[PDB]
């Protein structure tokens, strides 16, 4: 069973989107994956029959016989391996993929240096147990507000192969911390990793990264650290695996970067949380009038282009396909 | 995988890994009970050793005297004289890493007996060989009857 | 079935409200005879029981004399018959209820 | 049979066809309920509403009072009647081409009778009712006739009706079977319409001294199924009904109950409604609902050359001195441009005003306002509030049942302006709640097994007061200000206003208190009419304003100006976020000028406008 | 065990006693210093504990 | 409902549902029926030259020597005009009073007068009460076992005075509802499951100590009261009782007190006559009811000037100040019975706020009261 | 206490009332307790200032000691006694 919700961007204002339940059968199961829009053909069945209502009322399900996604983009084909070296014998090909990096957006060309790092990534590596070095790189985005950190880390959602987004704090899917919860309707134990769990083998972006809980940190450095969440509760006694490289975003104290200040008093975070990262990149705001004058024409070309009744860079599915196959 | 499991695999020895997570306290079965008709005072003796093992109890007393009047349900468990087995239910995750972003690790409940029960404990990793099977709570719940128990290289 | 070890054959309780011959009977406390009963559950003793994992426990039936011996929280060495009551679903309405006859 | 039934049926169907209202000088006279007929005959529609006053003219309205008093008994015969009608004239609607069910909706009734005054006495019985929409439930079908399959000689019965409860076919299939123990129910020849409860909420007004709100449960059946949106005020029409109830069984009284063997059964009932339709209360179909005079109205604003000015001053009349925050507020209404990029990120156009100032500088007095005259919004204070209140909420369905949702504060003002007063003092959990929504735009719920993801398209209106009580006009807005620097980020606008000792403005401003209370609603002079402004905002919303190449420069050279102000210290620092602002600041202009296109005077407007907005410390 | 000086992520560093689910009864959840005993305990941050 | 005790229950607050409940027959007494003789004798008490005097001391007979406090009890009690906007919106002439001073001058005393005379109230204390506690909260009903809606002390004080005892104690959390009450006279509630405002015309009369449990003349006003000025700024009287050892007045208290103590079940030992309770609950709802006052343009003018004379660190004016005089302006006239607003309705209402705040005696650029030169008997 | 809690109770039957003498001394003893906290308001024995509930104090102690003789008649010597015990309940700051 699938339940479809309606897409609220059809939605009109006002009203409360309807779940109607999509009944799949046979080799319809498992076609689909939660949040993924869909476009599903079938019997609108009336469904067997409480007296909740008190007057006669049946529910309805809508049996299915076609499900296509609107939309493997990670698979592989001898061609595009052709292909990888052909584009990987290219000179500047480095510059080109910087420049690939966050496309929809201008400037800093640093932070996209550092984030085409992440993605890429260290060689993993184990000396037979003796020694173990993390094989991944951390990139932390210390920028004041209105830097298009948030809009960077949205981009690598898009772009990284096992990717969660998380957050400093607020409403999120993950919760950075392994917990064991009961689901009330369902009345059993499920033991959910963090977020750094779940980006077992990818990427973990997190957002408002000064503002993050005790638990939150402390599960944090345990990640950044050891690459092992543990776990003790409930009777479960077990260490998950979390090798994750994370790429996070965080405010300097008072909402700007005081450049007289160290690292140390820009930012909340402690020396032992930092020293883990890699790739420090802070995003101070520069005052020039003519950098401000190419961000902006940047920024109103986009803003009238997106109006609905006015109107060297590689692609980006070359790039998922290239980023793929060389962490491959 | 957990994931895939599939109608195709019910009543087969199917091979699949998972993280245990709960391990229920051991429920004592019965192996072979002595039973005793109110009326007749006819002792008897059932065995239960074919597949003990499901969660419902199968080979149920007889609601007559032996070859068949005797009366409904007249057959008592003489406790003393019964032998019994004991049953633990185990409940696997998928792991909890190799799930999908936003969805709850699915999780399916399984069952052993007899020198398998006590063999893991919560949060053990392990591989499982046993028996894909279904139980009536249209649909059906799928469960796991144990046949043996790879337990991996777990915290010393 | 618990005030005896054996298994004796299942006479139904049914409390005499009349004489044999349809004369009112009017209970007589004081000349009844009672009998103490209390349950008390054993758990694992934590100084002996794994860390990190739940705890087991069973329950013992105490009769008579026996009540009100312990308190909880003690630490006790119960000893008695591991009886098994019940049908245990064997009858049509997962186990059988298990218990320590108190001795 | 009644022969009072087939009386009042006959007289039904000989008015439906004998009855014509004149149509003045221009048309004579016509049939009012043929020429309905003819236009359901086009339209192919399933409901007639009847005016009742139309019946009250008609036979000294006896027969009005009838039908009135006695709905429910009489309801069986009217289908009758107008069937018999419908086969006399256009018979050809008559089936669904298995059969067609024609809904009588009744309209226009001479009263209106609120929640709080429902009787017993009028069980059963035609009125009206007045409510908040509260909840809605998903449109769901109901037996309206039932058909099952016999127990002893298997076979189906087919089309039988089926009554407010569960029916039982007396006949059978097979004449000789006259079996009826198990019947299986096939929904091929079953009939079905459209069931959906609505619960209704009483409105503020109507409320006595101290009472706590009270609702009532109303369903739509039929074509009126979601025709009501939560948080609007609808008038329903309909029948007076009663449904049973199984809570109260420990309530105090003699509970009624029946013996019949034994053959108990409580008779416990609760009151609800069933309503026959409600009613509430492109340019080109907004151009439909105007009158001449109207449209005449809105275009002569259109073409003024003051209609900036003459708006501006118009906005809350009571407020006097403020020309600022009636600009912010103005635009806030008229709201922006939402639009998406080709990477799918969304950009929002609404405006969020964040107004902070001393005591009694009428922070309140402007949200009070927008209340009232916005066509959509929510007043909310700072500690009377909570997360799940503002945005949506989960509660059970009733008690010990399913949880539903339930639309909280943003809901209600979607597409629309939500005051909140107070920001500093509500929640700091609430507060983090609400900014994030901001950020998102959306909603989720994953509380209690719902996994529902509405859209929060709203506009924040938001009033506070600086830390310690009164401003302090050496320390920056983030240090009198408890928010941090971000919240301020993503807020388009602010507004700080100031208390000082100004005899002139001191004794301008008595005067006006003063005569206000004195004189009330008189000479305020109000520019223009509250519901001309609601015309002309209701237009200007439908322009979508388009840029020039003037336009692009000179935002450019405008955002150069304030980076080159910030730090040339300031109270809040400039971001590209700023840039946004203006954008969509100066198309609301645009659309306040009625102009398609953006002007650099609009572009220079919004500019000063931010530049008044920081205020120098 | 390696334990931060606040702890694992939800592990504790030292013993605690909690209720079990199913009937609310008194047990060692966990902690450091009980789950690893006869054998060494790594705290690093100890400052921090 | 009605009781000679107690007032009765205000017309304007219900003056929407009584037409109605004519058609419906429920025929209870909602209002007292008032004789025409009762009518001429409360005429001929309106027509008395210290009829402000005689009321203000039929409150509360036996608190000895409270005279500000009393007559601004009195003027609350009466209340101000209600006002109503043909555009949409009502101006309430709900007058909230603080009361803050030194322990033992019979605030709660006051306070419970009040509590007994007026028709609807609730009487709370500090600590005692809370912010869901006030406003309105969800419960469950076990005999139904549902989840009923049930309403607050604001709520329930609608209509009446809620007596707020042990002001200062009251955490800066729970007083924040009171913002939208003691303004708009509405509170407007958007928690789980409810999202409607709520009318409650209550107005607020709350007694507190100072800092310290005693006045610091050290101190300034706005320092010793402690309170947020956005909260000050809403009340429309502030009374800084004062306990100054003064032989004289110590000695008529002392010998009131010990009188009081000559019987049983004694009487008031004012010496002045008072009205008895029932003929002043009469004639307070009476005067609520039939009267209706409109200010005056000269009472405009001197309502101007007064405000900006007083707008011109010790207790800064505000807006609400100027709305505070419209209303005891209003109150005062609608004691006597007048139809309309003069200025000595004014001049006395200027009065009262000066004297109650204790302007006679502060120094002004720092708000120090002179010990020696408040002193009164 | 079972006989004491018996005279306590038949002494809590009576009700007794003050005199005109009696109120006299009372009101000068509660004068002159004023005056003496005004005049020590910032000494180093400032007990704290006397209030009108030290009057009524006096007064529940008198009544309290009229009580204890059985009478329904507050004496001279009763209010005397609850003076004392008054001012010696700081006599040991000494
Ligand atoms: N360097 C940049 N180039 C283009 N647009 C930018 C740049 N920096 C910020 N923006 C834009 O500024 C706006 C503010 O949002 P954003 O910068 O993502 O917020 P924040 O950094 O505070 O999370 C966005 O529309 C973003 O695209
Ligand atoms: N410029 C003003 N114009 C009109 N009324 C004002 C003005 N300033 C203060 N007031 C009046 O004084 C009172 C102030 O209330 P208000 O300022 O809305 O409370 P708050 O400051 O907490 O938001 C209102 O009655 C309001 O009408
Ligand atoms: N001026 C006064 N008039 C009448 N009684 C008074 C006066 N001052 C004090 N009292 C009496 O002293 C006590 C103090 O009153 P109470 O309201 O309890 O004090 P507080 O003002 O601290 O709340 C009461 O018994 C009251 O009758
Ligand atoms: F000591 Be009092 F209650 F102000
Ligand atoms: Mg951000
Ligand atoms: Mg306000
Ligand atoms: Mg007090
Ligand atoms: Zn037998
Ligand atoms: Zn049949």
């Amino acid at each position: 069973r699938v339940t479809l919700q309606e897409a609220p961007g059809t939605v009109p204002p006002g009203r409360l989107p309807r779940h109607r339940e999509v009944i799949l059968l046979a080799d319809l199961v498992d076609v689909s994956k939660p949040g993924e829009e869909v476009e599903v053909t079938g019997i609108y069945k009336n469904n067997y029959d409480n007296a909740k209502n008190g007057f006669p009322v049946f529910a309805t399900i809508i049996e299915a016989n076609s499900i296509k996604r609107r939309e493997d983009v990670f698979s592989w084909t001898e061609e595009e391996e052709r292909e990888f070296r052909k584009i990987s014998r290219d000179r500047g090909i480095i510059d080109k993929i910087i420049s690939s990096m966050a496309p929809s957006i201008y400037g800093h060309r640093d932070i996209k240096t550092a984030v085409a790092c992440s993605l890429f990534g260290g060689v993993p590596k184990n000396v037979n147990g003796k020694h173990s070095i993390r094989g991944d790189i951390n990139v932390l985005l210390l920028g004041d507000p209105g830097t298009a950190k948030s809009q960077i880390l949205k981009y690598v959602e898009k772009t990284a192969h096992r990717a969660v987004f998380a957050t400093g704090q607020g409403a999120s899917a993950v919760g950075l911390t392994a917990s064991v919860r009961k689901d009330p309707i369902t009345k059993e134990w499920t033991l959910e990793g963090g977020a750094l769990v779940l980006a077992d083998k990818g990427v973990c972006l997190i957002d408002e990264f000064d503002k993050m809980n005790d638990q939150d940190r402390t599960s944090i450095h345990e990640a950044m650290e050891q690459q092992s969440i543990s776990i003790s509760k409930a009777g479960i006694v077990t260490t998950l695996q979390a090798r994750c490289s994370i790429i996070a975003a965080a405010n300097p104290n008072g909402g700007r970067y005081n450049s007289t200040l160290p690292l140390a008093q820009n930012v909340s975070l402690t020396e032992p949380i930092l020293s883990r990262f890699d790739i420090l990149c802070v995003v101070r705001d520069l005052v020039d009038e003519e950098a401000d004058e190419r961000l902006a024409t940047f920024v109103v070309d986009s803003h009238v282009r997106s109006h609905p009744e006015n109107d060297s860079p590689i692609p980006q599915e070359l790039l998922m396909k290239y980023i793929h196959y060389a962490r491959t | 995988p957990l994931r895939d499991l599939d109608s195709e695999h019910v009543s087969k020895i199917v091979r699949l890994s998972g993280i245990i997570i709960s391990t229920s306290v051991l429920s004592s079965r019965a192996t072979y009970l002595s039973i005793m008709c109110r009326n007749c005072r006819h002792t008897t003796s059932i065995t239960i050793n074919n597949f003990n093992s499901i969660t419902g109890n199968t080979v149920s007393l007889p609601r007559s005297c032996l070859s068949t009047n005797c009366g409904p349900d007249p057959y008592i468990i003489i406790h003393e004289s019964s032998k019994f087995i004991d049953q633990q239910f185990l409940k696997l995750q998928e792991i909890p890493e190799l799930v999908p972003v936003g969805e709850m690790p699915r999780n399916l409940t399984m069952t052993c007996d007899r020198y398998l029960t006590n063999k893991v404990i919560p949060g053990t990793r392990v591989t499982i060989v046993g028996i894909y099977s279904i139980y009536n709570s249209a649909i059906r719940t799928p469960y796991i009857k144990i046949l043996g128990i790879q337990s991996d290289v777990e915290t010393s | 079935a618990t005030t005896t070890l054996t298994t004796r054959i299942p006479t139904p309780a049914i409390y005499p409200t009349e004489d044999t011959e349809g004369n009112k009977l009017t209970t007589e406390y004081g000349y009844s005879t009672f009998i103490d009963h209390q349950r008390i559950t054993v758990q694992e003793m934590p100084e002996m029981a794994p860390a990190g994992q739940l705890p087991r426990s069973i329950d013992v039936i105490l009769d008579d004399d026996l009540v009100d011996k312990t308190k909880p929280g003690d630490r006790v060495n119960v000893v008695g018959v591991f009886k098994s009551l019940g049908a245990g679903g064997m009858n049509q309405s997962i186990g059988f209820k298990t218990l320590i006859l108190g001795n | 049979d009644d022969v009072t039934g087939e009386k009042v049926r006959e007289a039904f169907e000989q008015f439906l066809e004998d009855f014509s209202v004149q149509s003045t000088d221009t048309g004579e006279v016509e049939k009012v309920y043929r020429a309905q007929i003819e236009f359901m005959k086009i339209y192919d529609l399933n409901t007639i509403y009847i005016d009742y006053q139309h019946l009250s003219m008609r036979e000294n309205g006896a027969l009005a009072m009838a039908i009135s008093e006695q709905y429910y008994r009489f309801l069986p015969f009217l289908q009758k009647g107008l069937r018999r009608v419908v086969r006399k004239y256009a018979p050809e609607l008559l089936n669904t081409s298995t059969e067609r069910v024609f809904q009588i909706s009744f309209f226009n009734l001479p009263t209106v009778h609120r929640i709080r005054d429902i009787r017993s006495e009028k069980i059963g019985s035609l009125l009206s009712i007045s409510g908040t929409v509260t909840r809605t439930s998903e449109v769901r079908p109901e037996l309206y006739k039932a058909s099952f399959t016999c127990d002893m000689c298997r076979a189906i019965v087919d089309n039988v009706e089926q009554s407010f409860k569960y029916t039982e076919p007396t006949f059978c299939p097979n004449p000789s079977c006259e079996n009826r123990a198990f019947w299986t129910l096939n929904v091929t020849r079953s009939r079905f319409l459209d069931w959906q409860k609505v619960r209704i909420q009483e409105n503020a007004n109507e409320i006595p001294t101290g009472s706590m709100p009270r609702t009532l449960d109303v369903i739509l059946r039929g074509d009126s199924v979601e025709r009501a949106k939560p948080g609007d005020r609808c008038k329903f029409t309909g029948v007076e009904i009663v449904v049973p109830d199984v809570t109260q069984l420990g309530l105090p009284g003699v509970k009624p109950s029946s013996t019949l063997s034994l053959g108990v059964r409580d008779l416990t009932y609760k009151i609800s409604f069933l309503a026959c339709h409600v009613i509430s209360i492109d340019q080109e179909v907004f151009l439909n609902s105007l009158s001449s005079d109207e449209i005449n109205e809105l275009k002569e604003m259109v073409k003024d050359e003051h209609i900036y000015d003459k708006l501006v001053r118009s906005i809350a009349p009571a407020v006097f001195g403020h020309e600022a925050v009636k600009k912010g507020i103005l635009l806030q209404m008229l709201g922006g441009v939402h639009k998406s990029t080709v990477e799918g990120i969304k950009l929002r156009g609404d405006i969020n005003i964040c107004v902070v100032g001393d005591p009694s500088t009428s922070k309140s007095q402007f949200l009070k306002y927008v209340v009232g005259f916005a066509p959509r919004s929510v007043y909310t204070s700072g500690k009377a509030s909570s997360a799940a209140g503002l945005t949506a909420a989960v509660v059970r369905d009733e008690e010990g049942g399913d949880y539903t949702i339930e639309a909280g504060a943003l809901m209600l003002a979607d597409n629309g302006i939500c005051c909140i007063d107070e920001f500093d003092k509500m929640d700091i959990s609430d507060q983090v709640a609400i900014h994030e929504a901001m950020e998102q735009q959306t909603i989720s719920i994953a509380k209690a097994g719902i996994h529902a993801t509405l859209n929060a398209r709203t506009s924040i209106l938001a009033a506070a007061n600086p830390v310690g009580g009164r401003y302090n006009r050496k320390l920056s807005l983030r240090g009198n200000l408890n928010m941090t620097a971000p919240i301020m980020s993503r807020f388009d606008l602010f507004f700080v206003i100031l208390d000082d000792c100004n005899e002139k403005i001191d004794t301008e401003l008595a005067s006006h208190i003063v005569d206000l209370h004195m004189k009330r609603d008189e000479a305020i002079e109000p520019p223009f009419s509250a519901e001309q402004l609601r015309r002309y905002i209701k237009y200007a919303r439908t322009f979508k304003p388009i840029l020039t190449k003037e336009a692009r420069s000179y935002l450019v050279e405008k955002y150069k100006e304030l980076r080159k102000d910030d730090a040339q210290r300031s109270s809040y620092r400039i971001t590209v976020r700023q840039l946004e602002s203006m954008i969509r600041l100066s198309e609301a202009i645009a659309r306040a000028n009625c102009v398609d296109e953006i002007t650099p005077s609009f572009i220079a407007e919004a500019y000063d406008l931010l530049r008044q907005s920081i205020i120098r410390v | 065990v390696y334990t931060s000086g606040k702890g694992s992520s939800a592990a504790g560093l030292t013993a605690s006693v909690q209720r079990d689910p199913m009937t609310r009864e008194f047990y060692l959840e966990g902690g450091a210093m009980v789950l690893a005993d006869g054998g060494v305990v790594c705290i690093d941050e100890f400052d921090k504990m | 409902k009605v009781s000679d005790k107690r007032l009765d229950v205000d017309t304007s607050t219900i003056e929407q549902e009584l037409m109605q409940n004519k058609v419906d027959h429920n025929e209870v007494e909602e209002v007292r029926q008032i004789t025409d003789q009762d009518l001429a004798k409360i005429r001929e008490v309106a027509a008395r030259e210290d009829l402000y005097s005689l009321l203000a001391r039929s409150i509360a007979p036996s608190i000895y020597e409270l005279e500000d406090v009393k007559k601004g009890i009195l003027l609350q009690l009466f209340g101000g005009t209600n006002k109503t906007f043909t555009k949409g919106g009502r101006y309430r002439g709900d007058i909230n009073i603080l009361l803050c001073g030194d322990p033992s001058t019979s605030k709660s005393q006051i306070l419970q007068y009040v509590h007994k005379i007026t028709p609807r109230g609730v009487y709370t204390s500090g600590k005692g009460s809370s912010a869901v506690g006030l406003t309105a909260y969800i419960t469950r009903d076990v005999d139904t076992k549902q989840l009923v809606l049930e309403s607050g002390a604001l709520v329930l004080s609608d209509g009446g005075v809620c007596c707020i005892d042990e002001f200062d104690k009251m955490s800066d959390s729970t007083r924040s509802v009171l913002h939208e009450v003691m303004e708009q006279q509405t509170i407007s509630i958007a928690k789980a499951g409810i999202i409607t405002t709520l009318n409650a015309r209550s107005s607020i009369l709350a007694s507190a100590n100072p800092i310290g449990s005693r006045y610091n003349p050290n101190l300034p006003v706005t320092e010793n009261i402690d309170l947020p000025p956005p909260l000050l700024s809403r009340f429309d009287l502030v009374y800084l009782v004062l306990d100054k050892v003064d032989e004289k007045n110590d000695r008529e208290l002392a010998k009131h007190l010990t009188n009081l103590y000559l019987e049983d079940k004694p009487e008031h030992i004012s010496q002045d006559d008072v009205l008895p309770v029932e003929f002043l609950t009469m004639y307070i709802s009476y005067a609520k009811e039939h009267i209706h006052p409109i200010i005056t343009e000269a009472a405009k003018t001197e309502l101007v000037r007064a405000y900006v004379g007083m707008r011109k660190k010790r207790i800064t004016a505000t807006t609400r100040q100027l709305e505070s005089m419209i209303r005891l302006a209003e109150a005062h006239a609608k004691m006597k019975l007048k139809n309309v607003v003069e200025l000595e309705d004014v001049q006395e209402a200027v009065r009262l706020i000066r004297s109650a705040i204790k302007d006679y005696a502060t120094d002004p650029k720092t708000g120090k009261i002179d010990m020696n030169l408040v002193q009164t008997g | 206490p079972s006989k004491m809690r018996e005279y306590i109770a038949y002494a809590k039957t009576k009700r007794p009332v003050m005199s005109e003498a009696v109120n006299d001394y009372v009101v000068q003893a509660y004068i002159r307790l004023r005056q003496d906290s005004k005049r020590e308001m910032d000494s180093k024995f400032s007990f704290g200032q006397a209030t009108p509930r030290t009057l009524l104090g006096i007064i529940r102690l008198s009544q309290a000691l009229a009580k204890l003789r059985l009478a329904d008649m507050v004496d001279i010597d009763d209010v005397e006694e609850a003076l004392r015990l008054v001012r010696v309940s700081k006599e040991s700051l000494y």
